[PDB]
RNA sequence: UUGACCUCAAAUCAGGUAGGACUACGCGCUGAUAAGCGCAGGAAAAGAAAAUAACCAUGAUUCCCUCAGUAACGUGAAGCGGGAAAAGCUCAAAUUUGAAAUCUGGCAACAUUUCUUUUGUUGUCCGAGUUGUAAUUUCAA
RNA sequence: AUUGGAUAUGCCAUAUAAAGCGCUUUCGAAGAGUCGAGUUGCAGCUCUAAAUGGGUGGUCAUCUAA
RNA sequence: CAGAAUGAAUCAUCGAAUCUUUGAACGCACAUUGCGCCUUUGGGUUCUACCAAAGGCAUGCCUGUUUGAGUGUCAUU
């Protein structure tokens, strides 16, 4: 199913469209120990991909929300931080990295590396 | 804000009674002159005393309601 | 201040102040654990001085060590910073002696407190290289243990340098 | 017993066993109980503000100044009490302090230990109180270690004059052969 | 295996209960009159306190288990730090931080206790009584130490609110004078209410009476007259809390000093009665408002009387004391038993039968039938 | 009875943190350099002289060539010179004493993003800190 | 589309401030069971310093460790 | 091969998500197979019973919070 129309509903209503396509799926296999025809192997592989967006868009639904509800806040939980690389959320941030005394605030304000030329 | 305001932003407060909406035995025919029984029987209202034993009744059956069971 | 007289009162170590405080507080330090936080530094010049400041994450243990073949110095900065996989090693001092346990303090750094993160003194120490420093030889002692110094007295040549044009 | 009780009962007794030298042996004998209630009843005028209302004072001066008045040309110099160690120390070497207060209770003794010794010689009159919490609770801390007067105002010249005469007569005074010989061993 | 489910499980001891929450006797009495809940009898107490046989009080596990979420119990604890913030600061003399914590004193809300447990107003309205009578108990006392000053005027006010606003609708329907005072029997809101009010006597204290449990209780009844006032105020369309004229409260006025201002209910309106100074005015000037009469009273009695003694324009001058030198008019003397039960019959009842001298006649019960 | 303070505990308390893998190259440990143990990074170790020199003096460290298979005692340098690259500095020790000027944390607003995932500012309340957090200074002064 | 140091320009800033160098009738703090000697395999054990001092090199030169 | 046809693609890119049991492996023991505890919710017409689901329960250490203990140091007309 078109994926951009299933985010145009609430939760709930794609709430009940997922079991009813998982009772078509669970009611297919019945009929490969049955056996028939080869384009319901087909439709076997379609209900699948079928079930695996309807999740993929209710658990998107759910973190989405998540994010608006946590705005603002000093602490979130870890799911919703980064996952970069543990070397890299462990490590110095830019504005503790160019933190800088008084002294080396005095001494690159009075006294800074300028432009210059020379002449060949 | 300033020292004055550190003073009257304090005054504004601390009044907090119900200011929203949450909600979106009886007598047994007793009194100064009672015929039926022959308690007490009081001539005046100014001659009846002051009955004490309110004070304990009134928290015993509050104190009911929360230890005695039901 | 008082860490000029708490220098010179701290080179009299056999006097007898120095040694009565020696015998009391030996008492006390082996009754304890073998590692054990202190709250304050027992010196607190000598820690001052080898870079402690007293502020939050700045935190000193002390250790015993049995007499009598790596520096006794150098392992009470690795048993100690074994003991804390956290805390980052600055430095260790001499506190106290006896016949059979020299007893040491040291000095160890929070690099994930946003108190030294914040800090451009010992921010140094933030940064991944310096992990586990007193494994690799790299502090005060570990540095003169293993000859690193300017002096003529502290396969390079094994290979043989075959160039293009010879 | 818990674990480390057994030690908190021993560590008082072996201060006690021992052989206390001359510079240590000072630091149990104590300035007294009714003298060591008039001095901290003069101090206590003369405390540090506190650090709330030092900054209450502060928007009550920075808001005149944003108008356009001022009261830093007519500021008389402050007064306090002057406490912190290393403050103190260079208070004494100066000869400024004139009533020096060592704590009793200092756990690296090192730290005070030649402050009765430096009071001696430059000729400031000292004397060691109890509690170095006490102290503590007059500048507006949890320990303090050392405190110093290095100057009341006129109105109280006249009581602290009186009052150092009360340390050196109970303290200085007396106590004179107990600094000058061992202690412990009891 | 017994002794892991059946009743014992579900049932459970006072003590068991105050290891599950981590309180104390003190702490677990304190919450348990804001919120409702009330020790519950096994059917088999044996069973239930797994074999042994001691008297011993049982719990529901489904209510001691929900009590865990509250975060007012989180407000008692940063109670217990607050004062060991203070005595840390009173302790070491700092004067003025001991007087800067005690205006921010942590004080919780009685908004989400009052929630849960009376979902209707209706239920609410049915559930008013005690709390009203409690409110209408402590007004008048002296100041005691573990009762509230500050909430003696919260006592006065609610009361009056809940007597003008009574008023101003005509709720009140019967009202008897029996031996313990004037109980009031009103209907709000559909929900038929009645309210016991004793007579301003020379009270003293108890000195049996837990008033540390009484001033929990108090406030557990202080936040119900106020939501009602809240609730009341706004179906009549007055103001919640109304406007109170403290130069009316200092002349003692009573409901006229609350203005009730806008943000048989006609027994006696055609009869405006005029009192002296010798019955309980208060509660007279309540059941004509209620009635829709014209009170007035003596300045004795109290200031802000719309009708004074030499009025002619009294009615019925009703006159507690039988000798009634000064009996005008048109305002013939009558006692309070014939007005009681002018409110018990519900109509004009006779002045001659309980006049001033004259025999007053047996009271029953309004609410008796 | 009560209250501070010190020490020691307890908490599925609040927030964090440490192991383990790769190990060509780095740095240590003992070690017949091999093996074993430990520990990091894109480089690491080294580093701004308690260094050479005996000159008309050189000037942190690293690396290449040379010194040189030379001095010194089969092993075996280093100074000088020639290159590549060059960047310097930060604390402790002196009283801010006319004022702890310092900082973590909790809450609330304002932003802000490699990012709704990031990173901060301001207000406010504890707390840390006078057994010393900032300003100042590091001998070249 | 993210990002670099810059250029010009707009708004803010709070500067009652901070810094370079003359000039000094003034002062000038410097890291210890470490240095060092004895002695077993740079470590171990015994002992334990000083302020023109201490270190390394030819009375001098040169450096300022813990 | 059938397969549907008409956003196809075992396509490419890729910034949002999914990731079974184990494994540093972390509620306990083990090699499988189990044993538990706490909180919440739901269930089947009962939370007096029962089951299920969901969220938690390793250790050491750091900072802060709360609770304490100490014949540990003192003050309290």
């Amino acid at each position: 199913l078109k994926t951009f129309e299933l985010r145009k509903q609430s939760q709930e209503n794609l709430a009940e469209q997922l079991q009813e396509l998982r009772q078509e799926l669970a009611s297919l296999r019945v009929q490969k120990i049955a056996g028939g025809s080869g384009s319901k192997l087909s439709k076997i592989k379609t209900t699948r991909k079928d079930i695996a967006r309807i999740l993929t868009v209710i658990n998107e639904s759910n973190r989405l929300a998540a994010r608006e509800a946590y705005k603002n806040k000093k602490y979130i939980p870890l799911d919703l931080r980064q996952k970069k690389t543990r070397a890299i959320r462990r490590a110095l941030t830019p504005y503790e990295q160019s933190r800088k005394t008084l002294k080396q605030i005095k001494k690159e304000r009075y006294f800074p590396l300028r432009k210059y030329a020379l002449k060949a | 804000l300033t020292s004055e305001q550190r003073a009257e932003r304090e005054r504004e407060s601390q009044s907090n009674y119900a200011d929203h909406d949450l909600w979106a035995p009886p007598s047994h025919e007793e009194s100064y002159n009672p015929p039926e029984e022959y308690p007490k029987k009081y001539k005046s209202l100014r001659v009846v005393p002051a009955y004490s034993n309110l004070i304990k009744e009134k928290f015993e059956r509050c104190l009911d309601l929360y230890l005695a069971p039901r | 201040g008082a860490y000029k007289y708490l220098e010179e009162l701290a080179k009299k170590k056999q006097s007898d102040v120095n040694l009565f405080l020696s015998r009391v507080r030996a008492w006390e330090y082996r009754q304890m654990n073998v590692i054990h936080r202190a709250s304050r530094p027992s010196r607190p010049d000598k820690a001052r001085r080898l870079g402690y400041k007293a502020k939050q994450g700045y935190v000193i243990y002390r250790i015993r060590v049995r007499r009598g073949q790596r520096s006794a110095r150098c392992t009470a900065e690795e048993r100690v910073g074994r003991y804390c996989s956290n805390l980052r090693v600055l430095n260790s001092y001499w506190v106290n002696q006896d016949a059979t346990y020299k007893f040491f303090e040291v000095i160890l750094v929070d690099p994930s407190h946003k108190a030294i993160r914040r800090d451009p003194r010992i921010n140094w120490i933030v940064n991944p290289v310096h992990k586990h420093r007193e494994s690799r030889g790299l502090t005060s002692i570990g540095k003169k243990s293993r000859g690193i110094g300017k002096g003529h007295r502290f396969l390079r040549h094994n290979t043989l340098s075959l160039r293009r044009y010879r | 017993w818990p674990e480390y009780i057994r030690l908190q009962r021993r560590r008082k007794i072996l201060n006690l066993r021992l052989k206390v030298p001359p510079a240590i042996a000072q630091f149990q004998k104590t300035l007294d109980k009714n003298t060591a209630t008039q001095v901290f009843k003069l101090l206590n005028k003369y405390r540090p503000e506190t650090a709330a209302e030092k900054k209450q004072r502060l928007v009550a001066e920075a808001e005149a100044v944003a108008n356009g008045k001022s009261a830093q040309d007519v500021s008389k110099k402050p007064y306090n009490v002057k406490y912190g160690l290393n403050h103190v120390v260079a208070l004494i070497e100066a000869k400024k302090a004139k009533l020096v207060l060592i704590a009793s209770d200092v756990d690296p003794i090192e730290l005070v230990v030649f402050l009765p010794a430096l009071c001696k010689k430059m000729g400031v009159p000292y004397a060691i109180v109890k509690n170095k919490a006490r102290l503590g609770t007059v500048i507006h801390q949890k320990t303090a270690a050392v405190l110093a007067v290095t100057e009341v105002r006129e109105e109280d010249k006249n009581e602290l004059a009186s009052i150092v005469s009360a340390v050196d007569a109970n303290f200085s005074a007396k106590y004179d052969e107990s600094r000058r010989k061992w202690g412990g061993g009891i | 295996q017994k002794g892991k489910a059946g009743a014992a499980r579900i049932y459970i001891t006072r003590n068991q209960a105050l290891k599950k929450l981590q309180l104390t006797l003190a702490d677990f009495r304190r919450i348990c009159i804001l919120k409702g809940v009330y020790p519950r009898e096994p059917k088999n107490k044996k069973k239930a306190n797994k074999g042994s046989t001691a008297p011993v009080t049982f719990y529901y596990t489904k209510d001691i288990q929900y009590l865990l979420h509250e975060p007012i119990v989180q407000k008692f604890r940063e109670y217990k730090v607050f004062a060991r913030k203070l005595s840390k600061a009173l302790g070491k003399g700092e004067l003025e931080t001991a007087k800067r914590l005690e205006a921010r004193k942590p004080t919780y809300s009685l908004d989400h206790i009052i929630k849960e447990r009376y979902p209707t107003f209706h239920d609410a309205l049915k559930d008013i009584d005690d709390a009203l009578s409690m409110l209408f108990l402590f007004s008048t006392m002296p100041v005691t130490d573990k009762i509230g000053a500050a909430t003696v005027a919260n006592c006065e006010r609610l009361c009056a609110e809940f007597q003008h606003y009574v008023i101003r609708s005509n709720s009140l329907r019967k009202a008897f004078l029996s031996i313990k005072g004037i109980y009031y029997q009103a209907e709000i809101f559909g929900e038929q209410i009645t309210w016991i009010v004793p007579y301003k006597f020379a009270q003293s204290v108890p000195t049996d009476v837990d008033f540390r449990i009484m001033h929990t209780f108090l406030e557990f009844y202080q936040a119900l007259m106020g939501f009602v006032n809240f609730k009341l105020y706004n179906t009549l369309g007055l103001r919640y809390p109304p406007k109170i004229d403290v130069a009316k409260s200092e002349s003692a006025a009573g409901l006229a000093a609350y203005e009730l201002e806008e943000s048989n209910t006609s027994l006696f309106s055609n009869f405006t009665f005029f009192l002296s100074r010798e019955v309980p005015r208060f509660s007279l000037e309540f059941v004509i408002r209620a009635f829709g009469g014209k009170v007035g009273w003596d300045p004795i009695l109290g200031s802000g009387s719309p009708f004074s003694e030499s009025d002619p324009v009294i009615t019925h001058h009703i006159c507690d004391r039988p000798h009634i030198s000064q009996k005008y008019e048109g305002r013939i003397y009558i006692q309070p038993q014939w007005v009681y039960d002018s409110i018990n019959k519900g109509i004009l009842e006779r002045t001659d039968l309980y006049a001033c001298g004259a025999t007053l006649p047996p009271h029953l019960s309004p609410f008796v039938k």
